């Protein structure tokens, strides 16, 4: 639920995209092990399609580190100084290379309830409305009632 | 058919007289070359600008950020036009679409400056004393845009 | 005790933490935090209605104390934005009224001029051609 | 003379429909208030309560503390924007 | 006791004042409906939800073509309180297999075989 | 507006048919088109069944008109005919 | 426009003072006045957890 | 308690007999004549009634193959 959950505003990193779009994420990871069904799918990525990302996303340092474990991993590091560990523990070829897309599409803000669909820095161009927007004025600025 | 001026005789209302057609299409005229001479001299600033993308209508500016509630298929950086603009507006003036404004006209850019999933909604359904309860976790995907630039021509 | 459980903390924990921020035992005894937790997400499940219908409820208001602050009324201002093709919807008139004054008086000027546009034809109907602020543009 | 609005407040509104009838202009450029439209510049518990709600013009309920419960339930670090 | 109700023929037998009213020739009828669903089948009886059905109208304001012929209309009699029919004009003639898929359903009642979607 | 689109001959809601829904929402910056949308590509079926219905129903209505007409051609020749001796 | 943050936002929440005369007036019909300007009903800027009432002064 | 209908509530029941008197006069004025209608359809409903009965009668277990049973061994597949 949202009033059990942190929030934030829709945001960028640097102005990702005013001058040039700058991929945040920077670093994968991926902690597969040479036997076990559950980095089969792993395996299969790194032989198959880790290469073509690792040229597809040059900015994106990809570390494979094969060594004994139970569920493999990949860890995303993102510019902002985000961590996300996401397992692919039996995850076909093709789950593995939708998650690892996905990852390197997405922004290093974490991943909660975004108040507002937008978010303008100059929300007003012609002067943010207030109470006396669309008042007129009076001579010599007299109050009504006033006797002078 | 004359009434005497009375309480009901008139309509509570204050007579309006619009101008005469002829006058007044001249008035355009001018009025529209006045916002024409503006727009080629470069007066004004900051342009901000309603546009219908997705299913919705956004009010927007050069450096806005937007959250598409859904994917686009598009690469992250990738630069886009938003072409249904319904409304350009400045400090001065405004131009509004019947319902949209022309090509010609404006020329919204935005760029393609995330793609994300949004955070796990529950979908909880329950009906007291009948056993019935249940639960759903759905992503949405988003993509958050980001306008980079709002151009109007002189082609009024 | 053959097959007996181990992850009844972790069951309890996925209720518990949802629970945390409750009054009461409700946070605390996983009994009464069950039932106030599925009572939460039920009621956050039923409220992406009462969202949408509360923000044009909003908007509406503003639209009209936007109106209002011009001699018009809601109704009369989108009626004629409507009739005069002006297709903004009740969230970006509510935007452009807080924060584009200039502009949203222009919108309600037009609605306005075509509401009296509409008097006018009524009145006078048949011969008087149509005002210019009344004349449609026809889409093929 | 017709006027779709006063021109006093905020803005001289000015519409208008382009030659081709699909476009429609609005020149609104603000009005300057006048000179002559201005002034010159000048040159115990219970009673705490009670004068702080005569001062702001609010009832007493507010100015009363809340509980530990309440004042560590509320976040010291609230998203901004903008 | 409640039971179907036989419509009296005299109902369905248009007058000139009608004719003028509802702009519609007695020569030449129109050859096809367009029939909207209205209201809904709820509270209405088993035979109506049945004929709404078969006309394929389980969708509100989703128009359905349906030929102007004695059975259909008797079908549409029997359903007539839940639906809107206006006759299917077609200014253009029906479409041509060059335009079949650039068609579109005006509000008016006409299936247009252009949709360029531009300002005339 | 609804019955003001209506009398105008547009549809009652804004988004029904028309330019602010069936135009594409976007194009590339360099000026290459956009594919096509979800929901245009389902209404253009849906349009495109539509049509076909409607010329089925049509084609129909008036071969079995032709064959009627056929029938009774057919019927009073043979009648006709049957005067013979 | 161009004011700063506070200055900006204390403008645009502030509460204004209006006047109403009763004389001879339906007391209903200025108490409709009296409550739009005090829920802020009369603000674009209005909301139910702004506090952005304003006074009213009946005479 | 007792209930009474508005302005509104008659206002909506007119529109809606407006709209079914506009249904009886449309189809007051039927295009064919039953005899002309007669057998018009036969051979579409035959047809289609032809269809329905084939896909009845299609009705039967899918393939099995060599491939989707060898293919469960890849759980054990290994880096050497």
């Amino acid at each position: 639920t949202a009033r059990g959950t942190p929030s934030r505003f829709l945001a960028s990193v640097l102005h990702n995209g005013l001058g040039r779009y700058v991929q945040q994420l920077q670093r994968l990871s991926f902690s597969v092990s040479r036997d076990g069904a559950s980095s089969r799918g792993a395996r299969e990525f790194v032989e198959r399609e880790v290469i073509d990302f690792a040229r597809r996303n040059p900015g994106v340092v990809i570390y494979v580190n094969s060594r004994p474990c139970c569920v493999p991993r990949v860890v995303a590091e993102y510019l902002n100084g985000a961590v996300r560990e996401e397992s692919i523990h039996c995850k076909s070829v093709e789950e593995i290379s939708t998650l690892v897309q996905k990852l390197a599409d997405q922004s290093g803000l974490d991943v909660i309830r975004i108040r507002k669909p937008f978010h303008t820095d100059n929300p007003s161009i012609q002067g943010q409305w207030h109470p006396f927007t669309n008042k007129p004025t009076t001579f010599r600025g007299l109050r009504p009632r006033e006797v002078q | 058919g004359y009434v005497p001026k009375t309480s009901l005789s008139s309509p509570p209302w204050p007579e309006v007289v619009l101008p005469d057609p002829v006058e007044e299409t001249r008035h355009h005229a001018e009025v529209v070359k006045k916002v024409n001479e503006m727009i080629v001299t470069g007066q004004y600033g900051r342009l901000f600008a309603v546009v219908h993308f997705a299913s919705r209508q956004w009010k927007v500016t050069s450096e806005d950020l937007i959250l598409i509630g859904n994917e686009l298929d598009l690469a992250c950086g990738e630069r886009i036009r938003l072409e249904k603009v319904l409304l350009v507006g400045a400090d001065n003036f405004t131009l509004l679409g019947k319902p949209l404004l022309g090509k010609d006209l404006v020329r919204v850019e935005a760029t393609v400056i995330e793609k994300t999933e949004s955070w796990p909604r529950i979908i909880m359904r329950f009906r007291k004393r009948k056993n019935f309860k249940k639960k759903r976790i759905v992503t949405t995907p988003q993509t958050v845009l980001r306008i980079n630039s709002i151009e109007i021509a002189p082609c009024l | 005790l053959r097959n007996r459980v181990t992850d009844r903390y972790f069951r309890i924990q996925e209720v518990l933490k949802h629970a945390r921020h409750f009054r009461g035992r409700k946070n605390r005894c996983y009994r009464l935090a069950v039932r106030t937790v599925i009572r939460a997400f039920v009621k956050c499940t039923k409220a992406r209605y009462l969202k949408k219908k509360n923000m044009r409820t909003l908007w509406i208001n503003r639209i009209t104390a936007a109106s209002q602050e011009h001699g018009l009324k809601y109704p009369a201002l989108i009626g004629n934005l409507v009739k005069c093709q002006v297709e903004l919807n009740r969230k970006v008139l509510a935007d452009l009224a807080i924060y584009e004054p200039k502009t949203f008086k222009s919108l309600a000027a037009l609605a306005s001029r075509r509401r009296h546009e509409g008097f006018a034809a009524a009145l006078g109907d048949g011969k008087e051609p149509e005002g210019i602020f009344s004349r449609v543009v026809q889409y093929h | 003379t017709y006027s779709p609005l006063p021109d006093d407040y905020n803005c001289n509104v000015e519409l208008a429909l382009t030659s081709d009838g699909r476009t429609i202009v609005c020149y609104h450029p603000s009005v300057d208030i006048p000179y002559e439209h201005t002034k010159p510049i000048p040159r115990e518990e219970g009673p705490m309560i009670e004068q702080l709600s005569k001062m702001f013009f609010t009832t007493k309920h507010r100015w009363y503390p809340h509980g530990r419960y309440h004042r560590c339930r509320k976040n010291l670090n609230p998203p901004k924007d903008r | 006791k409640f039971t179907r109700s036989r419509i009296p023929e005299k109902v369905f037998q248009a007058s000139p004042e009608d004719h003028e009213k509802y702009g519609g020739d007695p020569q030449n009828p129109h050859k096809l409906h367009i029939v909207t669903r209205i209201k809904s089948t709820r509270r209405r009886p088993y035979w109506e939800k049945d004929i709404i059905k078969m006309l394929g109208l389980e969708k509100a304001h989703t128009p359905q073509v349906h030929k102007n012929i004695p059975s259909v209309n008797a079908k549409l009699k029997v359903v007539k309180h839940l639906i809107r029919i206006k006759p299917l004009k077609l200014p253009q003639g029906l479409p041509a297999e060059e335009n079949m898929s650039n068609t579109c359903l005006k509000s008016t009642g006409e299936l247009v075989v252009q949709w360029h979607l531009k300002p005339v | 507006g609804g019955q003001w689109r209506l009398q105008q001959g547009l549809a009652a809601n804004p988004s029904g048919y028309g330019p602010l829904t069936e135009l594409p929402d976007w194009s590339y910056a360099d000026g290459r088109p956009a594919p096509p949308m979800k929901g245009q590509l389902r209404r253009k079926a849906e349009r495109e069944t539509f049509a076909r219905r409607v010329v089925l129903l049509s084609q129909e209505m008036d071969a079995g008109l032709q064959a009627w007409q056929l029938r009774q051609q057919k019927l009073q020749e043979e009648q006709r005919k049957q005067e013979n001796a | 426009s161009s004011f700063s943050r506070a200055p900006q936002q204390w403008a645009t929440f502030a509460r204004i003072w209006y006047l109403l005369d009763g004389k001879m007036q339906p007391p209903g019909k200025l108490a409709a006045m009296a409550s739009i300007r005090l829920q802020g009903l009369h603000k674009p800027v209005y909301h139910a957890l702004s506090d952005c009432g304003d006074h009213v002064v009946i005479m | 308690r007792p209930r009474f209908v508005s302005l509104r509530a008659k206002q909506n029941m007119i529109r809606r007999l407006e709209i079914e008197a506009e249904n009886h006069y449309w189809l007051s004025m039927p295009y064919m004549t039953r005899e002309q209608e007669r057998g018009h359809a036969a051979v579409r409903r035959r047809e289609a009634f032809e269809a329905i009965k084939a896909a009845a009668t299609s009705k039967f277990p899918p393939h099995r193959f060599i491939a989707d049973q060898l293919d469960h061994l890849n759980v054990t597949k290994k880096w050497s």
